[PDB]
RNA sequence: CCGGGCACUCUAACGGGACUGCCCGCGAAAGCGGGAGGAAGGAGGGGACGACGUCUGGUCAGCAUGGCCCUUACGGCCUGGGCGACACACGUGCUACAAUGCCCACUACAAAGCGAUGCCACCCGGCAACGGGGAGCUAAUCGCAAAAAGGUGGGCCCAGUUCGGAUUGGGGUCUGCAACCCGACCCCAUGAAGCCGGAAUCGCUAGUAAUCGCGGAUCAGCCAUGCCGCGGUGAAUACG
């Protein structure tokens, strides 16, 4: 806003490993406030990762996390008469919101029927190189390659 | 679609047809006008012809009076212009460096 | 012998009784997880004592009223953080930073005239 | 041995609760001291204006303030000076067993 | 016709429901309170001067 | 509809007049403003004027239209479409 | 046409199926199947050729269905619009039936907007 | 949903009972 | 539940409490940043509260009131109709298009209010709306009352469907002198459009938005999906 740049809430760890980044990704899931179904939907994903790759859910999860973060980003400027996509980089807190935010997305674009599948699977194709999340932060960054010639018009 | 109120008023579909036919000259600007709201009024020295109307590049509101009501409905359309030729035009100024 | 707290949260009020023990844990004549039975916030209601390293050490038992279930489970905490205190006054330290001392003062904002609810307004068309 | 006041300001309601208590206090022998009742509360809203302008209004409230006294011990010496019982207008005394 | 609709309303009627409340201040037959017998406007109005005892504005 | 416990409802002075036509050789034409009222048995046959508002509609009744009330027949608004 | 005329489709359950049929909907389901004792949740790929006929005869001779049922529903219709009354008016122009307003929506008895 | 009566969920939302919601 | 007690919760009246008062630092000062203590920190969150004036703003139909106009009528009573019409058009909302869902059975956890031709426990009849009995409560006592989402278990298996519940046929209930126009509700059957919406556009910065139910005024009944309130669950983001 205006006067003063916001303060960052500080979410509390989560009850099933302790972490911040964990309960963030729940709140994402959570829809109409129905946050025990969003945990459940995380923590169930957490299983199935279990059960079908045989390493810690949490790794899995902050792995896929670290793979779908944008490191530039396209950010329109209009200059004189014409709108110019100018390459920025993502500061660490939009980089976090965009995996959460992304991850989640590209999970329910699956055909999977169950919502813990989705996340579950998403997150293990993102833990590797695949899904249409880390598509996402990949484009991004093609894009902001593709204007580097732009980013003098950094603000 | 265009719709038009005669407040405390009674009007013909002629009438409304004039009105329609009026604001046509405002298709000049090739546009959309969204949902465009005419009102006419009696006050007790002429007519007060209202018009609210939305562009994709703004809003239009203007007020027209005098004695004879096709007249104020004319001055209605002659603000109602100067003020679409500004959204469609004001923008193109800043452009040099 | 026995010690108590009082536990506050948006509309309930728990009441806590730490006597030392093994650890159960009695919410209104029901055992803490079947009360809190498929709810994944009822932990955090215990974690004032895993921070002073009182986890099996005593038994606890809870009256509770009003609200709902995640409004009494932070009740709770505040409840038996507030009997530790009593139980050993240099608890406040390394359970005070952990803010588990405070009262969340964060409740229902009341809905005024001419809104939806407290905030959310009314649709119109300024066209 | 019972005694219920109602009023419409708290004010004269607890002091006219304290000149019973205090009143067969030492008059011989026990008062269960006046225990405050919830209050209810009969809310009015209404729109500030005579005429439309619907999301404007002003809050009114009547609250019907309840006091509670036991005089335990009664002793009808008691109920004597009661019967003259020097209480304020706004509230309304009831008397059961 | 404002009056004689102020006489007919306190005139009991040949119906049970034809019964209904009007303003005991101003006649007005909207938007009437039982427990005052007084419309929405009146209600304000005498509160406003203190003579409806107890009623006070609330705010909370 | 009317609750079975109480009657079928017809306004006692529309039920008299049907009457003393039937035990007297009907019919003469029934004006009434009884929109209300049930379309008894005895009526069936007869040709009652039903007020709609404006005019009073002469229906004849007939078997199938029974149980029923006179305003369905006498229909209030006048209608005959746009442009 | 097994059950009845209407072949109601296996891979579902009984109860699912029967209300693939003009006059039977969730609550008669429920009575045919306990008026011929046969388990509400078996798939119509799955009734033995004794269940089917005994589910068959019940349904068929308790209930008008299909083809009489909608031949007298239109009978009623019918009649309202002959003996004239104000219901069958509303049939007869194809407007609502049940009181409701006009000036906006009833756009299930009228159908898509007209322009004018 | 809400809008449907012959279901539990119709009848809450109405305020009414009957034999999808009994009292 | 009784004995017993007012501890605790509470209820409701009166107090205390926060002042940049204390510390570090910048500053001429006012203040600003950080720290501790503290339930709360820099207006603690929300309310009530709206300057001289503006819009020849709104209301002669709430009321008042100048002036003009009507006087077997532009006054008054009634019955019936209309205010609910329907080729269309716009504004506000409700329910949705489904699996983070739908259905059934079981099991929790509120707040604020209302209630003596009122609120109705409990029993019986009815699939039910409801009906007949009948206790309690001038109500922190008795009652409306079950909160719902949630939790447990079971079904549905991606289909215009066990999504959605419009429309219509038929059968009832209740209020009311009277439910044709024109009431709400229940039951059987019917089971529409809708597969997330063009140009355009609204709200919201934290217990907020979103979502879930509860109450009241008006009120015989109700066309309330409205309005004024109440709590439950509970986010995202703010570079600028
Ligand atoms: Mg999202
Ligand atoms: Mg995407
Ligand atoms: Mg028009
Ligand atoms: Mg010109
Ligand atoms: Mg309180
Ligand atoms: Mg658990
Ligand atoms: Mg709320
Ligand atoms: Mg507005
Ligand atoms: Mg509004
Ligand atoms: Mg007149
Ligand atoms: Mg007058
Ligand atoms: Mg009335
Ligand atoms: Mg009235
Ligand atoms: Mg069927
Ligand atoms: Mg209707
Ligand atoms: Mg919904
Ligand atoms: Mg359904
Ligand atoms: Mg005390
Ligand atoms: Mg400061
Ligand atoms: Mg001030
Ligand atoms: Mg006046
Ligand atoms: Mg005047
Ligand atoms: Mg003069
Ligand atoms: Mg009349
Ligand atoms: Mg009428
Ligand atoms: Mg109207
Ligand atoms: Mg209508
Ligand atoms: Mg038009
Ligand atoms: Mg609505
Ligand atoms: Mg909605
Ligand atoms: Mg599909
Ligand atoms: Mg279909
Ligand atoms: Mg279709
Ligand atoms: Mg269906
Ligand atoms: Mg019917
Ligand atoms: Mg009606
Ligand atoms: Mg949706
Ligand atoms: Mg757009
Ligand atoms: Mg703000
Ligand atoms: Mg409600
Ligand atoms: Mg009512
Ligand atoms: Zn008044």
């Amino acid at each position: 806003a205006r006067r003063r740049r916001a303060e960052v809430r500080q979410l509390q760890p989560d009850l099933v490993y302790g972490d911040v980044l964990v309960t963030a990704f729940i709140n994402k899931i959570m829809r109409d406030g129905k946050k025990n179904l969003a945990a459940r939907i995380f923590y169930d994903a957490c299983k199935i990762i279990q059960e079908k790759t045989g390493q810690e859910p949490l790794k899995v999860f902050k792995q896929a996390v670290e793979n779908v973060k944008p490191r530039m980003e396209v950010r329109s400027r209009r200059v004189g008469g014409a709108n110019y996509q100018v390459p920025m980089e993502v500061s660490p807190r939009r980089q976090q919101s965009l995996a959460l935010r992304w991850l989640v997305q590209a999970a329910n674009q699956r055909p999977e029927r169950r919502a813990a599948v989705r996340i579950a699977h998403e997150l293990m194709d993102a833990a590797e190189g695949k899904g249409g999340a880390v598509k996402k932060k990949e484009d991004v960054e093609r894009m902001a390659e593709a204007n580097r010639a732009y980013a003098h018009y950094r603000w | 679609t265009m719709n038009i109120t005669s407040k405390q008023m009674e009007i013909t579909p002629a009438i409304r047809q004039h009105v329609a036919d009026r604001l046509a000259k405002l298709e000049k600007w090739q546009t959309h006008l969204i949902n465009p709201h005419i009102i006419l009024s009696k006050e007790p020295q002429g007519f007060v012809a209202d018009a609210t109307i939305n562009t994709p590049n703004g809003v239009l509101v203007a007020s027209g009076k005098h004695e004879d009501m096709y007249t104020a409905i004319n001055e209605l359309i002659n603000k109602l212009e100067r003020q679409l030729n500004k959204l469609q035009h004001k923008g193109e100024a800043r452009r040099a460096a | 012998e026995q010690y108590y707290g009082t536990g506050r949260r948006k509309e309930a009020v728990a009441r806590v009784f730490l006597r030392p023990g093994n650890g159960k844990v009695t919410v209104n004549g029901q055992d803490f997880n079947e009360y809190f039975q498929g709810l994944v916030r009822a932990v955090a209601a215990l974690e004032p004592l895993r921070a002073v390293d009182a986890l099996g050490h005593f038994d606890a038992y809870i009256t509770v009223r009003g609200g709902g279930k995640s409004g009494q489970i932070d009740a709770i905490k505040l409840g038996i953080a507030r009997a530790l205190v009593q139980y050993n006054p240099d608890y406040r330290a390394k359970l005070k930073p952990l803010g588990f001392l405070t009262r969340d003062a964060r409740v229902v904002e009341r809905k005024k005239y001419g809104k939806h609810k407290a905030r959310r307004a009314p649709q119109y068309s300024k066209r | 041995i019972r005694i219920k006041l109602r009023g419409f300001d708290h004010k004269t309601l607890d002091a006219s609760a304290q000149k019973i208590v205090e009143a067969a206090r030492r008059s011989g022998a026990q008062v269960s001291g006046p225990i405050p009742l919830p209050t209810r509360v009969r809310r009015f809203t209404v729109i500030r204006g005579p005429f439309k302008h619907k999301d404007s209004r002003e809050h009114f409230e009547l609250r019907t303030h309840n006091r509670l006294v036991d005089i335990i011990n009664p002793n009808r010496k008691t109920i004597e000076q009661l019967m003259t019982l020097d209480l304020p207008t706004g509230v309304e005394i009831e008397i059961k067993t | 016709a404002r009056k004689a609709l102020i006489e007919k309303a306190k005139r009991t009627p040949k119906f049970k429901v034809r019964a209904y409340t009007r303003c005991v201040r101003c006649g007005r037959a909207r938007s009437v309170y039982r427990f005052f017998g007084l419309c929405r406007i009146c209600l304000r109005e005498l509160a406003h001067k203190g003579q409806l005892p107890g009623v006070r504005k609330a705010s909370w | 509809p009317r609750s079975l416990k109480k009657g079928v409802f017809v306004d006692d002075h529309l039920l008299e007049k049907v009457l003393e036509l039937n035990a007297k050789g009907e019919k003469r034409l029934i004006k009434t403003w009884s929109r209300r009222s049930t379309i008894v048995p005895e009526m069936v046959g007869h040709t009652i004027a039903v007020y709609n508002g404006k005019q009073h509609v002469p229906v004849y009744i007939t078997e199938n239209m029974v149980g029923h009330k006179l305003g369905e027949f006498a229909p209030t608004r006048t209608y005959r479409g746009h442009g | 046409a097994r059950i009845a005329g209407v072949e109601i489709p296996r891979n579902k359950r009984v109860d699912v199926a029967l209300t693939y049929i003009y006059g039977i909907g969730k609550a008669r389901a429920k009575e045919a199947l306990e008026k011929t004792g046969i388990n509400p949740a078996t798939r119509v790929k799955d009734l033995t050729e004794a269940e089917v006929v005994r589910l068959r005869e019940y349904v068929e001779n308790t209930w008008k269905l299909e083809g009489e049922l909608r031949a007298e529903v239109a009978a009623n219709i019918k009649r309202l619009m002959d003996i004239g009354c104000y219901r069958g008016l509303r049939h007869r122009r194809g407007l609502p039936v049940r009181g409701q307003r006009t000036r906006t929506n009833a756009r299930t008895r009228k159908g898509p907007r007209k322009t004018v | 949903g809400k809008g449907d009566r012959r279901t539990r969920r119709g009848k809450i939302w109405r305020g009414t009972y009957g034999k999808y919601r009994p009292r």
